[PDB]
């Protein structure tokens, strides 16, 4: 369908669409019951994974003048071991 | 104009976008195609506000400019079990505190 | 290859930069050589002189990061009205973005101290450079 659920290592449950969801190769081999457990991902990093694929589909080509994407320097270590996993 | 929002209720968390002009009760109609709960099983909140269900998202305060992709809005839900579950939205995890060599 | 033609021909553009970070144009000479011109604080907008087949490209002057001018990497100015060269920021992919954000808050002899995949540590290492993304080049 629609959408896919991503789940976070504590148990949050984040439901996306399924186009933004395969933006990652690493989710797209793992979808292939539209559901992915991420046993490594907390729900303060895995929520901003699913932040980040709304931000690439709206801007990417175009609309002109993108803004930052925003990361808190708390999260930042985790967030890059996350995209470094989902080749995102 | 789009919306970005995070539909949260426990430990459920659904990213999706709306139009400005849309209203509470088609961002319900959302809700039960994905959660599979009619609307009138349903309550959304702006914080601790209840919604009506003729209002816009942009009467609500959702606007283009602060629910944006990057940094969508939190718009609660609860569900009616028959009495309606008080508003509960599980905070996500804390992050650890910052290494030595970041700080 | 990649270096200016030394046409004589005079083009006036303007460099607009519509990015939050703090631009460094950089002019590739007639052997090919990156030169630095003048930075450009973030929203802001210079009318130069330049020349038809020059070659720009534009980082952000503090770490280097790639960025965008008319939606490519390289900029040629044409046949004047003055060209606008539009800088922006690029969709980064999340990591390269979250390797920006780690490069910033940790000293480049702290890299080796934080807890990560050795492949991790030579990504941090391998910070944007000018030199690198000229070749190649192909
Ligand atoms: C104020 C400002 N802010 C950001 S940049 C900037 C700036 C400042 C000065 C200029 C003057 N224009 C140039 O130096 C142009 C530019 C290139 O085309 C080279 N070029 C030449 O005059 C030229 C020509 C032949 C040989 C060589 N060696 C050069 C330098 C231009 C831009």
């Amino acid at each position: 369908m629609m959408y896919v659920k991503l789940i976070s290592s504590d148990g949050h449950e984040f439901i996306v669409k399924r186009e933004h969801a395969l933006t990652s190769g690493t989710i797209k081999a793992m979808l292939s019951t539209n559901e992915v457990n991420f046993r490594e991902i907390p729900s303060h990093v895995l929520s901003k994974v699913c932040m980040y694929f709304t931000y690439k589909v709206r801007y990417t080509n175009s609309s002109t003048e993108i803004p930052e994407f925003p990361i808190a320097p708390e999260i930042a270590l985790e967030l890059l071991m996350a995209a470094n996993f989902l080749d995102c | 104009m789009d919306v970005f929002l995070m539909i949260r209720r426990h430990k459920t968390t659904i990213f999706t976008d709306a139009k400005e002009s849309s209203t509470v009760f088609e961002l319900k109609r959302i809700v039960e195609g994905i959660l599979k709960r009619p609307p009138d099983e349903q309550r959304l909140y702006k914080d601790d506000q209840l919604l009506d269900d003729g209002k816009t998202l942009g009467e609500c305060g959702f606007t283009s400019q602060t629910a944006r992709p990057q940094a969508p809005a939190t718009v609660g839900l609860a569900f009616r079990a028959d009495t309606f579950e008080a508003l509960c939205i599980e905070p996500f995890s804390s992050p650890p505190e910052l290494p030595d060599v970041m700080k | 290859v990649l270096r200016s033609v030394n046409s004589r021909e005079p083009s006036q553009v303007i460099f607009c930069n519509r990015s939050p970070r703090v631009v460094l144009p950089v002019w590739l000479n007639f052997d090919g050589e990156p030169q630095p011109y003048p930075t450009l604080p973030p929203g802001t907008g210079r009318r130069i002189h330049s020349y038809r087949g020059h070659l720009w490209l534009f980082r952000d002057a503090g770490t280097h990061d790639g960025l965008l001018v008319n939606q490519t990497e390289l900029f040629v100015p044409s046949l004047n009205q003055p060209i606008f060269a539009n800088i922006t920021l690029p969709v980064y992919t999340l990591k390269e973005r979250c390797l920006q954000v780690v490069r910033s808050l940790v000293k480049p002899e702290n890299y080796r101290r934080l807890d990560i995949v050795r492949s991790l540590y030579e990504d941090l290492e391998d910070h944007p450079n000018v030199q690198k993304d000229l070749e190649r080049l192909t």
